[PDB]
């Protein structure tokens, strides 16, 4: 155990209100009556002065409780956690806002053990949660290797995972709003020299991709800042490719989502994803599509856009690694610039490239590109 | 041959993400750091998180279990 400041408090918020971020604050868990019930006067104290100070935030209650008894030899059931989440909701009603949010339980992912854990949570505390957040990485670390994130079977993984998170959810609380609570590549602050790189974009990419495709309403990256490998911004808060990925995410894709196939059907390399284009991004209109995808094949494949849209201008938004160390590089180019700050206060222009209107779209070898389709006319959209 | 035609479905919208769908997390350990104050108070760090707007910021992870608040402490 350590102890926190007020101190800590107020710039950890000022950080998030400067940066137009909700942030949400996980509660310690293992504090705990005599008789294992949960203890809510540290979190009261804490809720008091957040009161006292006028900031607006959300809030979690444990970390991996599935994880308790090899992580503090207490084991939590989850109709347990259940009663104490009830406890916490009872708590911010009775405060200020109290039309605040509360998400949990941030379990680790299907696991067999771990499902039972959510599902008796999901029956006793389904009721005060606004969204069921989970975790998942996919390598550990220490073992990780360089293929494994070129490898589109290790990628796959990711969607049984996903059917029996919403096979639990639906037996309990449908309806209810699924999060990747916490989640990244490789598990013990990341892979090194892996998780920090160019190569990294071949998961969090396809972690983004299926996450929408199959009902993830956010997904929460492990992490901005930090010691870990995996952060987006490292120890000299130098944007990694990652960012740059991130960054591009959001100004192009938007929140509709759709469906891209391939019509070959057999390899597993070629990943593709399709929404409707964020409105908000200045040089589009409502009904132009955004296509991002993924290419694990050591060549480049050229794909043809299908009947109506074959004739149409597209923008080509086309990431690959600045070299000498290719994949394994830390800095990343778009339609072959460099990507980088102007200064501490201002980010570049991203740019496309207009592509020609009917020409089939380039993906080169480990590469992966964003396409917005412009003038798509698509009516969801 | 790496020429690959693709199907679309366009019809309705299946899924509705959160404008905030790709947000971040601060590990809790990160307070155990000394340099807490320091490297959140940087601007140039502001900067990008801005760019990342509008998201969710989750601050928990393992060290969310081992944090204790303590009013007399700043
Ligand atoms: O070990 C990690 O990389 C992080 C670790 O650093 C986090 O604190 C913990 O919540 C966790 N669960 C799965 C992975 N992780």
């Amino acid at each position: 155990n350590s102890t926190y400041s007020r101190s800590s408090v107020d710039v950890l918020y000022t950080f998030a209100n400067c940066s137009g971020l909700d942030l949400i604050f996980g509660l310690n868990a293992l504090l705990r009556t005599a008789d294992l019930q949960w203890n809510s006067s540290n979190a009261q104290l804490l809720l008091d002065y957040c009161s006292s100070k006028g900031y607006n935030i959300s809030w979690e209650l444990g970390n991996e409780p599935n994880s308790f008894l090899k992580k503090a030899d207490i084991f939590i059931n989850g109709s347990q956690l259940g009663e104490d989440f009830i406890q916490l909701h009872k708590l911010l009603r009775k405060s200020t806002f109290k039309n605040a949010k509360l998400y949990g339980p941030d379990v680790g992912q299907p696991r067999r053990k771990t499902a039972k854990m959510l599902k008796s949570f999901l029956k006793a505390g389904g009721e005060v949660i606004d969204s069921v957040t989970w975790h998942h990485y996919y390598l550990n670390g220490r073992t990780a290797t360089r293929e494994d994130f070129l490898n589109p079977d290790v990628l796959d993984i990711f969607i049984s995972s996903v059917q029996k998170v919403f096979q639990v959810v639906e037996s309990t609380r449908p309806g209810k709003k699924v999060w990747l609570g916490e989640t990244s590549s490789a598990y013990g602050g990341g892979a090194p020299l892996l998780s920090d790189t160019f190569a990294a974009g071949f998961m969090w990419l396809d972690k983004l991709g299926l996450s929408a495709r199959m009902g993830i309403e956010v997904v929460m990256r492990q992490v901005f800042f930090g010691a870990g490998n995996y952060h987006l911004v490292d120890e000299n808060f130098d944007p990694l490719p990652d960012y740059w990925l991130s960054l591009l995410f959001k100004k192009l894709v938007g929140t509709k989502v759709l469906m891209a196939s391939v019509q070959g059907s057999k390899r597993r390399k070629l990943r593709v994803y399709l929404h409707c284009t964020n409105t908000d991004n200045p040089r589009y209109k409502e009904g132009d599509l955004t296509l991002y995808a993924i290419n694990l094949h050591n060549v480049t494949k050229y794909l043809r856009l299908p009947y109506p849209f074959s004739n149409k201008q597209v923008d080509k938004y086309l990431l690959r690694p600045l070299g000498p160390h290719g994949l394994l590089s830390k800095s990343v180019q778009l339609n072959g610039l460099t990507l980088k700050m102007v200064d501490d206060q201002t980010l570049p222009p991203l740019m496309e490239k207009p592509l020609r209107p009917g020409s089939s779209l380039g993906l080169p070898a480990f590469s992966y590109s964003f396409f917005v389709i412009r003038n798509a006319k698509v009516a969801a959209c | 041959q790496d020429v690959v035609d693709l199907d679309f479905f366009t019809q309705e919208p299946l899924h509705l993400v959160s404008p905030s769908f790709l947000s971040v997390t601060i590990d809790a350990n990160l307070a155990t750091d000394p340099r807490f104050l320091i490297l959140l108070g940087s601007p140039k760090l502001r900067t990008l998180a801005r760019g990342l707007s509008p998201a969710y910021l989750r601050f928990g992870g393992t060290k969310t279990d081992f944090l204790i608040f303590d009013p007399k402490k700043e």
